[PDB]
């Protein structure tokens, strides 16, 4: 029976609506759900708004009235201007009447805040439509009605707050530029009278709820009003004294004073500088006397989380950091302001100790600003010595692991600056923290890890001599800590921290060969420790030291018989015998970094030969047995060995790039034969078992081999220096091995890595292989488009790699698209428009870029018959496809490139850069300029797509668009104006004449 | 606790949804074989990382058989007649997946040992 | 047991429904099925201070499926605002969701959640995420997919609503499970169902578990 209300042929039963609403808000499971659907269909009924005044009058349920106002809001924001003036005045008067009535009843004002606030927002929606042009007395009457009652005055502060937010804070996306400027100037014109009211309420005092609402509206005003309303009245004094003393007003006052600190203010005026100092002094004095002294444990207070303490302390942090970042120079050169300056910073030190990651980041941004200043600004650091000393301890006790990149970076930068300012104080804190790890008083895994990260972070800041004594001290202490500790858990924790610290001090390692050698041999010993995390940290530390000290492994060190890289390679089997495959790959990668330092070719090739010895021998025995008998691949264990051989080649190619070529040359032929053999096995496995085969460990193993082969080739070609060998030796066998295999597999067996590999090939050597690019298009274009053109979800990897491949082919070898038969070229245009319609931002942005590049490619051809046929066939498809994704609200992330593409297409016609008529003859007089025809075509297209727009709105929009097709920012402004106007009826056509 | 931990391994548990003909994850965390010190009965007890909510709670019945999944070399599927993770004892087709083939084989070995203890 | 209404808001496709479903059933839904208006689900946690129940109002982020919009926020006691760190527009819209929420719910604990931190190519960088500071919102990086910080929003809201900062999620004791006898009449039934399940692949076979 609930579905009664959806029957609009019968008058609405208010008692039934009130039941539905109650069922939705207070009911459960199936009952709630059904009410939900009925309420939604009611609210979305386009005539439902006619029921609102009946519901507001006769409903008992404040939830019904709320939903009634939602319905009214949809009317007011979308279709208001269809209503006769009499009806608009009727609705306006009903809304004002309902607000005043609810405010005059003390019980309803207390208990119905939801409904009153929603009523106030509905009124503001009407002001946006009607005010001031059709309601000049609104502000005078609001000011007047405010003296009649404390409830009405308080509610009028909420209305003015919402009005200010809608006009200055949220207008950007929601109104045309012209309408935003109109409402801003209107509020600006009448502000003097609004301020007079707000000032009187703040002066004449009494009701805390009234005072709080007025300060809430002031916070919004401070975003836009001129400084003189703050600095040339008593208001600064009231905010910084009276309103900081009482806790009801304290939170909002602090947020007001934060925005006061952000006001645009004259820079060269002693009275203003004194007033800026005075409100800070008054605020901090009220904090110290009414809230907590400078010494208070805010860590403890915050933790205890009593009442609004957490928000108050967040707001204090925001106020101090904002004010001091702008004004601390006001406090620095006057002896009588020194205590105020240091107390404000002392509050920040206490706030910095609170355990609350996001608050800590706020204070850390301020400390970064301060210590950066003390590093460069003359005669300042001495002021802040005691503050800086405390901050050293705070940052060191709070150091996070380098894995948390943004927070580690910020913390490191602050600690580096503080170390420069006093290296002795930094060292003393770190050594005495280390001593409290050793004596057990502060011992824990977290605490020794934190300290190790802090010690690591300041590498390179001390003099080489100071660093030498500091690093030795720290390593001796950590070694003692290790010995002293019992059980492998504890020893492994300290051992990881020793590895971490040594890895962060390359300058020390590069100066002390004996030390470096010992470190490496110790890392090799730890590569035999199966205790969790030790092997990974030994491998990570090995590659990190190699990245930084590689030159020391490639020269003969005094009193060594050979370059240390030879010693590593000779013992590689033994060194790596207990590592997991991924650890072996890291190790070989690190060896590749060292070998790339050797600039003698014969010596580099020999070291590369020696490094690849074990994978090359495993490979040779497999290729012998595998070719002698193909069935040997089916073996699970062989597939894993082959994959790990190819992965070892990828690891070493990653670090060696162009230098890897002789190794690639050694395996290339047999690697491509393996690619074909593994392909056949996948094909015949999918035939034998069905698509399910592609989920099996065997077929996933075989496919891994194919993907690592493609990754090896793409890695080499992306870094190759000799492109002649790439084209002459690598490309032809690669294309023969991979393209037909991709084309002739069922969609579910096609590797998207093939597309990725071809992208790199076209990127690096596309200009030199025009026939190769055609072969790539012929093999992958239509079969990949057919996988991805049924929906936006299937084959996400293929989708992304497909548009990256078309993008690079369109940039590098556009001749490949000229070669396509017309039907295939049409599919290319279809594929680009398909990319436009994607929500996934990777595809959409490549889609729009290909479209730009394609237009550029056609423009370049000048006045010839391919270009002329392209425009006649596709210009209007690109204009209308672009407009579709601009106006449908489902593609807002692509806005900028949609606008750029549309501007390009419009400028081609506006400049007369299209030789032929775009219209087919007898559609317009034969003289007709393409400009006149484009105007007409767009007028017609926009009228059909948006029938609620007037002819005038569309003509004005298109007039503005064609004039502004050389000025992107203004063009984008006009497009945004149009996107606001399509969402409502009766948009002003003069809005498109907006300037400046 | 009234129970002894015989075996503990990190695992991901799935239940088969016959309607949607798809596996749905039920939780990730420590799968525990717990021997009740009063009855000597061994159960699987599995709790989710961070929430610690129970995702498996059933006796390792002697009538259960661990079967391979076509997709995995580190997973077992078995029918369970009476699991009380979500309350009222329900039947599920479970799949449990481990970090490695070795963990999965060790799990199978321990599950058989528990079946033999539960035959007593 | 105390029950609190929790409203979940944010752009379409940010992971609101996926996150709640993970909390209800443990499952990771890969498909995007846009919410129509709101889905309401009870969610219970066990704490050292007894059970807490959230009545979760998981609202539609897509404008065309918005339903009652702010109608869903009425008498909410807490909220999560969700965005996707892989989609800049979703963070740009956070102030709009916050505006609409606090106009109905003036004084409630709110968590801001940047979802999908599991994705390598992050578009909303840590440095850019500052909107929470002046609004007194708690912020967490989360992944519904990797379970990174997946409990943190609820733990923080529970601490705020119970008013005990040291509240923890606890394990409830696990009842001894029943010993049953396999029914010989449904033995044929179960071999069928086990056949279908052995021959359907487990998802995400490349994950750590
Ligand atoms: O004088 C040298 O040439 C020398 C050579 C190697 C040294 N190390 C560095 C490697 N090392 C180490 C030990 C365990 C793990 C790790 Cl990653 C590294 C401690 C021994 C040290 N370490 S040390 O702290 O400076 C030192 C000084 C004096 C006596 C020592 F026993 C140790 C010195
Ligand atoms: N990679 C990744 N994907 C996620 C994550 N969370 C959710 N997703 C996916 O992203 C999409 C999110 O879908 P939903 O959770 O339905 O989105 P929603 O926010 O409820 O959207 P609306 O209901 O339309 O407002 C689904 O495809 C999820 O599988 C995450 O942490 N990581
Ligand atoms: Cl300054
Ligand atoms: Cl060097
Ligand atoms: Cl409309
Ligand atoms: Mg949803």
């Amino acid at each position: 029976s609930m579905e009664g209300i959806l029957d609009f042929s019968n008058d609405l039963d208010i008692a039934l609506l009130d039941q539905v609403v109650s069922t939705f808000y207070q009911g459960e499971g199936v009952q709630q759900k059904q009410a939900q659907e009925i309420l939604t269909k009611f609210q979305d009924n386009p005539d439902a708004w006619e029921k609102v005044d009946q519901i507001l009058q006769f409903s008992t349920n404040p939830q019904s009235k709320f939903i009634a106002l939602s319905i009214l809001d949809k009317l007011i924001t979308r279709k208001w201007k269809l209503l006769p003036n009499d009806h608009r005045i009727g609705i306006r008067n009903f809304v004002v009447g309902m607000i005043i009535s609810m405010c005059q009843d003390d019980e309803v004002f207390k208990t119905q805040k939801n409904l009153i606030n929603k009523s106030d927002l509905t009124l503001v929606q009407i002001l946006k439509q009607e005010w001031p042009q059709n309601w000049p007395e609104f502000i005078p009457e609001l000011i007047g009605s405010s003296s009649s009652s404390v409830n009405v005055c308080e509610n009028n502060m909420i209305v003015l707050k919402l009005l200010s937010e809608e006009v200055f804070d949220f207008s950007a996306e929601q109104m045309t530029q012209a309408k935003a400027l109109h409402l801003k100037n209107s509020m600006s014109k009448e502000f003097e009278q609004i301020f007079k009211l707000c000032f009187q309420v703040l002066e004449q005092g009494s009701s805390s709820s009234l005072i709080v609402a007025t300060l809430e509206s002031l916070l919004r005003y401070l975003h836009w009003i001129p400084y003189r309303y703050i600095y040339e009245t008593n208001i600064l004094e009231l905010l910084s004294t009276k309103f900081m003393t009482s806790p009801d007003t304290r939170a909002i006052t602090l947020k007001c004073l934060t925005e006061v600190s952000n006001l645009k203010i004259p820079q060269d005026n002693d009275l203003i500088k004194r007033q800026t100092v005075l409100f800070f002094q008054n605020t901090l004095q009220q904090i110290a006397t009414s809230v907590m002294p400078v010494t208070a444990d805010l860590k403890a207070t915050y933790a205890n989380a009593n009442g609004n303490d957490q928000s108050f302390l967040q707001d204090l942090a925001m106020f101090l950091t904002t004010y001091l970042a702008r004004n601390r120079a006001l406090l620095e050169s006057d002896e009588s302001l020194r205590e105020l300056l240091l107390n404000a910073h002392q509050y920040l030190i206490q706030l910095s100790k609170i355990e609350e990651r996001e608050l800590f980041k706020t204070t850390l941004d301020y400390w970064h600003n301060l210590v950066a200043d003390l590093f460069y600004e003359p005669l300042k650091k001495h002021i802040y010595e005691e503050i800086c000393s405390q901050l050293r301890l705070v940052i060191i006790e709070n150091m996070v692991r380098p894995e948390e990149i943004q927070l580690y970076k910020s913390e490191r930068e602050v600690l580096v600056y503080l170390t420069h300012l006093n290296v002795i104080d930094t060292e003393e804190i770190m050594i005495s923290k280390l001593a409290r790890q050793i004596d057990g008083s502060e011992w824990s895994w977290h605490n020794i890890n934190t300290l190790s990260w802090a010690i690591g972070s300041i590498s390179g800041t001390m003099s080489e001599d100071t660093e030498k004594r500091f690093v030795v001290t720290v390593i001796k202490d950590l070694l003692g800590l290790c010995e002293q500790k019992r059980g492998k858990d504890n020893k492994a924790v300290v051992a990881r921290d020793i590895m971490y610290v040594v890895g962060e001090y390359p300058r020390f390692l590069k100066a002390h060969w004996n030390f470096l050698r010992t470190v490496i041999l110790k890392l090799f010993e730890f590569m035999h420790e199966t205790h969790e995390g030790v092997q990974d940290m030994a491998c990570d530390t090995f590659i990190k030291i190699v990245q930084k000290c590689k030159y020391h492994f490639v020269i003969q060190q005094p009193r060594e018989s050979e370059p240390f890289i030879q010693t590593i390679i000779r013992d590689i089997q033994k060194t790596t015998a207990d590592l997991q495959p991924q650890q072996v790959h890291t190790f070989y990668k690190a060896c590749g970094i060292i070998i790339s330092e050797e600039r003698s070719v014969a010596e580099r090739n020999r070291l590369l030969s020696d490094l690849m010895q074990l994978p090359n021998m495993a490979w040779d025995t497999i290729v012998e047995q595998s070719t002698a008998n193909p069935t040997l691949l089916l073996d699970s264990e062989t597939v894993k060995i082959i994959a790990n051989i190819i992965k070892t080649n990828v690891a070493v190619c990653t670090s060696m790039g162009a230098d890897f070529y002789p190794q690639l040359g050694h395996i290339y032929y047999n690697m491509l034969q393996l690619y074909r053999a593994v392909s056949s096995m996948i094909s015949t496995q999918v035939a034998a078992e069905g698509l399910i085969a592609t989920k099996t460990p065997k077929v996933r193993g075989l496919r891994t081999i194919k993907k690592e082969i493609l990754k090896l080739v793409e890695t080499y070609i992306s870094k190759a220096r000799n492109l002649d060998d790439v084209v002459k030796v690598l490309v032809e066998p690669l294309l023969n091995a991979v393209l037909e295999d991709y084309m002739n597999n069922v969609p579910d067996a096609r590797d998207a890595e093939v597309l990725n590999c071809m992208t790199t090939v076209v990127e690096k050597v596309g200009h030199m292989i025009p026939q190769g690019v055609i072969l790539i298009l012929q093999s992958v274009f239509e079969c990949t488009l057919d996988m991805i053109n049924k929906d936006f979800t299937e084959y996400p990897e293929h989708r992304v790699e497909f548009y990256k491949l078309l993008k690079v082919i369109n940039e590098k070898s556009f001749a490949a698209f000229l070669e396509l038969p017309p039907a295939a070229f049409k599919l290319f245009v279809d594929a680009i428009c398909w990319a436009f319609k994607h929500n996934n931002r990777d595809v959409e942005v490549n889609g729009l870029q290909i479209a730009l590049d394609l237009v550029k490619n056609i423009e370049r051809m000048g006045n010839v018959p391919f270009a002329n046929e392209f425009h006649k066939n596709y210009f209007f498809i690109f204009v209308s496809e672009t407009f579709f994704v601009l106006t449908d609200s489902d593609h807002k992330s692509g806005f900028s490139k949609q606008a750029l593409l549309l501007m390009k297409l419009i400028s081609l016609v506006y400049d007369n850069k299209i030789s032929v008529p775009l219209y087919q003859e007898a559609e317009v007089p034969q003289g007709t300029s393409n400009q006149v025809y484009l105007s007409q075509y767009l007028a017609n297209m926009l009228s059909n797509a948006f029938p609620h727009l007037t002819s005038e709105q569309i003509a004005s929009f298109l007039s503005a668009l064609t004039k502004q097709c050389k000025d992107l920012v203004v063009f984008k402004g006009t497009l945004r104006d149009f996107l606001v106007q399509i969402k409502e009826v009766g948009g002003d056509p003069t809005d498109y004449l907006f300037a400046e | 606790e009234d129970e002894e931990v015989l075996y503990k391994v990190r695992a991901k548990l799935f239940r088969f949804d016959a309607d949607a003909k798809e596996w749905k994850e039920r939780g990730t965390g420590d799968c525990k074989f717990l021997k009740n010190k009063k009855t000597n009965k061994v159960r699987i007890l599995m709790r989710r990382d961070k929430t610690l909510k129970i995702c498996a709670n059933h006796i390792i019945a002697p009538e259960y058989t661990l079967k391979p999944n076509v997709g995995s070399d580190r997973s077992w599927v078995y029918a369970c007649t009476a699991d009380i993770a979500e309350g009222e004892a329900e039947a599920f087709t479970f799949a449990i997946r481990f970090g490695s083939k070795e963990n999965a084989d060790k799990f199978k070995e321990e599950f058989e040992k528990a079946q033999e203890i539960n035959k007593k | 047991q105390v029950q609190f209404k929790l409203v979940l808001v944010g752009d379409g496709g940010t992971g609101k429904t996926t996150f709640v479903k993970r909390h209800l059933t443990g499952e990771f839904e890969k498909k995007y099925v846009a919410t129509l208006g709101v889905e309401v689900h009870p969610l219970v946690f066990h704490t050292n201070r007894g059970p807490i129940k959230f009545n979760v109002w998981d609202t539609a982020g897509l404008e065309k499926f918005g339903g009652l919009r702010d109608g869903y926020y009425i008498q909410a006691q807490c909220a999560i605002i969700m965005f996707d760190v892989t989609s800049r527009v979703t963070y740009k819209n956070v102030p709009n969701w916050h505006r609409d929420l606090v106009r109905v719910c003036e004084n409630i604990p709110i968590v801001l959640c940047g979802n999908k931190v599991d994705i390598k190519d992050r578009k909303v960088k840590a440095k850019s995420i500052v909107f929470h500071r002046k609004k007194n919102l708690q912020y967490y990086d989360i992944s519904a997919k990797s379970n990174y910080n997946f409990e943190k929003p609820f733990l923080w809201l529970a601490r705020k609503l119970i008013g005990d900062p040291n509240l923890e999620f606890v394990a409830m004791p696990a009842a001894a499970p029943p010993e049953v006898v396999m029914d010989p009449a449904l033995a044929a039934q179960y071999e069928h169902d086990l056949e279908v399940a052995q021959t359907t692949a487990l998802p995400d076979e490349d994950d750590d578990l």
